């Protein structure tokens, strides 16, 4: 969905900073499982796993 | 007060009229219409004053 983090200046004007996945990784349902979250232990776990 | 070293000290009688009491003179404004920046805006100011 995207995320407005904070601001940065562009040629003098305050503007926004957005962080979001590159399109190809957010087009299809199955692509949801391709994202990993770090676990306390330190290993990566896929959405498919929860 | 023109005496006082390295400082601007002016005594003036209130406009004793309205918002055009200091009369004459002129209030000019130098604008940065591109993302020039402060440094360049300053230089443009000097060039104009010169």
């Amino acid at each position: 969905g995207g995320s407005y983090v904070n601001d940065f200046i562009d040629r003098g004007r305050v503007k926004k900073v957005y962080v979001m996945s590159e399109a190809k990784y957010r087009m299809l349902p199955d692509d949801i499982g391709d994202w990993y979250v770090r676990a306390a232990d330190g290993q990566m776990v896929p959405f498919s796993a929860f | 007060f023109s005496q006082i070293k390295d400082a601007m000290v002016f005594a003036f009688n209130l406009p004793a009229i309205v918002e055009l009491g200091t009369a004459t003179g002129f209030d000019f404004e130098l604008i940065d219409q591109a993302g020039l920046g402060h440094e360049k805006l300053t230089q443009a100011r000097n060039q104009l004053l010169a």
